[PDB]
């Protein structure tokens, strides 16, 4: 019933595939609510212009 | 009802909340603080942290 969520920002310079680098991601926030969520979405903010 | 400012006890307006504490499988999430004790140094005692 705890949904975590961790984040990690970080420049890169290469265009497409993902680095070959290295780097933990920090626990960043908790929430005590219990939902069973099983699929998600995303949300974009297109140029309606 | 018949509030008057001459009517005795029983006849004016009474204030009453009522507080209804349920436990259900959500996790308890309502409820006071604990009490902190001053902190001690170089002494062999016990502790809560
Ligand atoms: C998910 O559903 C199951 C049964 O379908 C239930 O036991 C569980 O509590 C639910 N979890 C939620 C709503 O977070």
């Amino acid at each position: 019933g705890y949904f975590k969520i961790y984040s990690k920002h970080t420049p890169i310079n290469l265009v497409r595939d993902l680095p070959q680098g290295f780097s933990a991601l920090e626990p960043l926030v908790d929430l005590p609510i219990g939902i069973n969520i099983t699929r998600f979405q995303t949300l974009l903010a297109l140029h309606r212009s | 009802y018949g509030f008057q400012p001459t009517n005795g006890v029983g006849y004016q307006p009474y204030r009453v909340v009522v507080l209804s504490f349920e436990l259900l499988h959500a996790p308890a999430t309502v409820c006071g603080p604990k009490k902190s004790t001053n902190l001690v140094k170089n002494k062999c005692v016990n502790f809560n942290f």
